[PDB]
């Protein structure tokens, strides 16, 4: 319910990042394959974490 | 019973034909055709209703 809407940037983003320390459950982005989330270039992401 | 494919590693060339159809791998956990994670089939079917 108060999950934060947060902004960060200023760096490189990454996919394969996700893969050495965080043990999955579930892996999904839709709108887009994950695949390419490495290259993408994103604006200023509205980071969910929660 | 009338399908279509929605997977696939290559494109196709015009007038192409493939129906070799594995349990499809998206991206890494090895599919090995044992259906791992990342594993969608291809083959998809419509919603046909009146």
């Amino acid at each position: 319910y108060a999950w934060n809407r947060k902004r960060i940037s200023n760096c490189v983003a990454d996919y394969s990042v996700l893969y050495n320390s965080a043990s999955f459950s579930t892996f999904k982005c839709y709108g887009v394959s994950p695949t390419k989330l490495n290259d993408l270039c994103f604006t200023n992401v509205y980071a969910d974490s929660f | 019973n009338y399908l279509y494919r929605l997977f696939r590693k290559s494109n196709l060339k015009p007038f192409e034909r493939d129906i070799s159809t594995e349990i499809y791998q998206a991206g890494s956990t090895p599919c090995n055709g044992v259906e791992g994670f990342n594993c969608y089939f291809p083959l998809q079917s419509y919603g046909f209703q009146p």
